[PDB]
């Protein structure tokens, strides 16, 4: 796990990979070691206290991997997939300190989908605001939730200017 | 009679209550002007360093006359 | 890269505020408290933990406006301001 | 240049608008001089009234009316049925005031915590904030998403998207004190009077400070946003000169109406006295006092100027021993 978090040369593969090699030991134990709490317990503590190694780089590439998919260009253009992802992607996100990373690189992309072009998704966005809210309060998203909020407040008022125009 | 023409157009702005809101809930003074405790040598004599903070509401207010209630 | 450069920046200035609005935010329910426990309350309390660098320069400056002080005659050992 | 309203209505056909000289300047005088009893409110289910404040809803379909055990009835304003009653306090409502959307109502008690509070209209009457230290509030006049609260000689000014306090404005020396401080907005919504005095809202310092005429009423500001009244004396906004002075504006709680034409308010000492009075927006020249002979409570006008909503005490104004109505009257 170390080997993986510890190298950011792989970094746009790292949340990927810590996920999988997390996915790999809770497989071995499920299996093999009958679900022993011994080491259910102990997994999540180790990969804990490695993934939260680099001065919080995953936060980063949560913030990128999830607004990826959810960007509608070259999207995934389906709710199952985007969904699919988003909880994997999002997941990590509870393994590590220095959450402001994700808000302060996911607010940049997220105002553009709100503004610009399209988003692969309404649900999944939405559902990656609930995702964040979880195991981090729900000030987290305050800023993030009022963003949505703004565009919706804005279609009624684009309306009601070309009433008056 | 021109090679381009705009057919749509999404213009974006942002949206802030100035409300003469250059001002203060604790505090009154100018947002602009030093903090109270920074027109002297209070709270600090680099009153040149005292700067200015935004809500989620619209609005502004010195950084150091709201965050000095923190304390409290 | 222009984006991530100034992304990076926010999470800096966000981190940056945190320190500073912490410390005031500590010691008020631990009255008297050192600087190996403030950095430890810091970590449970910030977003991001503080390195001692930034976190030495943030005492410093709260100890000029009154939020707290030194005691025990020990540069590290530190006391709520009422 | 014809009194009288046969020879002024005649000449309508070669002097347009309204015929002769003063028009509404002296037709006023003949319309708010003469209020007759048409309607009253009660409570449902009650013998007797406690009503103490009152407001005509944004759109006009029902009067707002506050109680001395601090709750909200809401009227239909044809029918006088009450159709929805909600709690607000614990205590006498001293205000209530309505959006011009209509979304959500301003209360304030005299007493009960939070002294002040928003709720809503819309769906559901709950809370959006509660303000424990404000006596009174007010909407804002040109923009209604920020409101002021008084807390005593202070004002507090937030706006309701959270109730967020945004600015405030005080300063005891200025302060004349006044019993009934209702800290309050003018037309532009850049300036604040304040216990007598007036703050600049764009420094949050005091621009001007008014001598303390009264001890009870604090001043109200004239829609033409050259005039304000402080109690009686008459004061430039502009340039904080003296214009006028009318004593017939003492301890009436002098408000205006939708068209700035007709001001008017029920007189003060339950320090409350048994008449109104209605008066000529043009220069505040008092028109009428209207002879009720109850202890008036509160009182308001709807927007087109057909009735008059007046909290009357037809029992002995006591504690217990008393029964506050709203009866309406036509101009």
């Amino acid at each position: 796990g170390t080997a993986i978090v510890i190298n950011p040369e792989k970094d746009k593969d790292m949340v990927q990979d810590l996920l999988d090699f997390k996915d790999k030991v809770d497989h071995v134990i499920e299996v093999c070691f009958q679900k022993n709490e011994r080491f259910v317990n102990l997994m999540k503590e180790s990969f804990e206290t490695f993934i939260n190694k680099r001065p919080n780089k995953p936060a980063e590439l949560i913030a990128k991997h999830v607004d990826s998919k959810l960007r509608a260009g070259n999207k995934e253009a389906t709710d199952e997939e985007l969904e699919r992802t988003l909880d994997k992607i999002m997941i990590l996100f509870r393994f590590i300190h220095g959450k402001d990373v994700f808000e302060a690189f996911y607010k940049k992309d997220l105002a553009k989908r709100l503004l610009v072009g399209k988003s692969a998704s309404v649900d999944a966005e939405k559902s990656m605001l609930s995702k964040l809210k979880h195991e981090c309060g729900a000030a987290f998203t305050s800023k993030l939730e009022g963003m949505f909020k703004d565009m919706e407040l804005s279609k009624d008022i684009m309306v009601h200017f070309k009433q008056h125009m | 009679k021109k090679r381009f023409e705009v057919k749509k157009w999404n213009a974006v702005a942002l949206w802030a209550w100035d409300i003469v809101v250059d001002n203060c809930a604790i505090c009154r003074n100018h947002i602009m002007d030093l903090c109270i405790e920074c027109q002297a040598n209070q709270a600090s004599a680099t009153s040149e360093e005292c700067t200015v903070a935004w809500g989620v509401c619209n609005h502004a207010f010195h950084f150091h006359c709201i965050s000095r209630w923190l304390k409290t | 890269v222009e984006e991530q450069v100034s992304t990076t920046e926010r999470v800096f200035q966000d981190r940056q505020y945190q320190i500073d609005a912490a410390i005031v935010r500590i010691m008020k329910m631990r009255k008297t408290l050192g600087h190996n426990l403030l950095v430890s309350e810091l970590y449970n309390q910030l977003k991001f933990p503080v390195k001692p660098g930034d976190l030495k320069k943030r005492i410093e400056s709260l100890i000029d406006r009154d939020y707290m002080e030194r005691d025990k005659d020990n540069p590290n050992q530190y006391h709520y301001v009422a | 240049a014809p009194i009288n309203f046969t020879s002024r209505l005649n000449r309508r056909a070669s002097f347009p608008k309204y015929g002769g000289v003063d028009g509404g300047c002296f037709d006023r005088h003949l319309i708010f001089s003469r209020f007759r009893p048409i309607s009253v409110f009660r409570e449902a289910n009650e013998d007797e009234s406690g009503f103490t404040c009152c407001a005509f809803s944004a759109r006009e379909r029902f009067l707002m009316l506050g109680t001395c055990t601090g709750q909200l009835k809401l009227y239909n304003v044809f029918s006088g049925q009450e159709e929805a009653s909600y709690n607000c306090h614990n205590s006498a409502i001293t205000h209530l005031e309505p959006s011009r959307d209509g979304s959500l109502l301003l209360t304030s008690a005299t007493w009960s915590q939070p002294l002040s509070a928003l709720w809503g209209m819309k769906s559901v009457f709950d809370m959006k904030h509660s303000f424990t230290e404000d006596h009174y509030v007010e909407f804002s006049k040109h923009s209604q998403d920020r409101v002021i609260g008084t807390k005593g000689d202070i004002a507090h000014i937030y706006d309701i998207q959270t109730g967020n306090k945004l600015l405030t404005l005080f300063n005891p020396d200025l302060a004349n004190n006044y019993k009934r401080n209702c800290a309050t907005f003018n037309p532009t919504d850049d300036l604040v009077l304040n216990d007598g005095v007036l703050w600049d809202v764009r420094s949050a310092q005091a621009i001007h400070k008014f001598d303390k005429f009264n001890m009870n009423i604090s001043g109200v500001f004239h829609p033409n946003g050259l005039e304000v009244i402080i109690n009686t004396e008459i004061w430039d906004l502009r340039t904080f000169h003296l214009l006028h002075t009318v004593p017939a504006l003492d301890q009436c709680r002098v408000v205006f109406n939708h068209t700035g034409t007709v001001m008017y308010g029920a007189m003060l000492q339950s320090p409350f006295g048994s008449s109104f009075r209605t008066f000529n927006a043009t220069d505040y020249k008092p028109i009428a006092t209207i002879d009720v002979k109850r202890n008036i409570f509160d009182l308001c006008t709807d927007t087109k100027d057909c009735y008059l909503a007046v909290i009357e005490n037809q029992g002995s104004m006591d504690a217990l021993n008393m029964d506050t109505v709203c009866r309406l009257y036509e101009v």
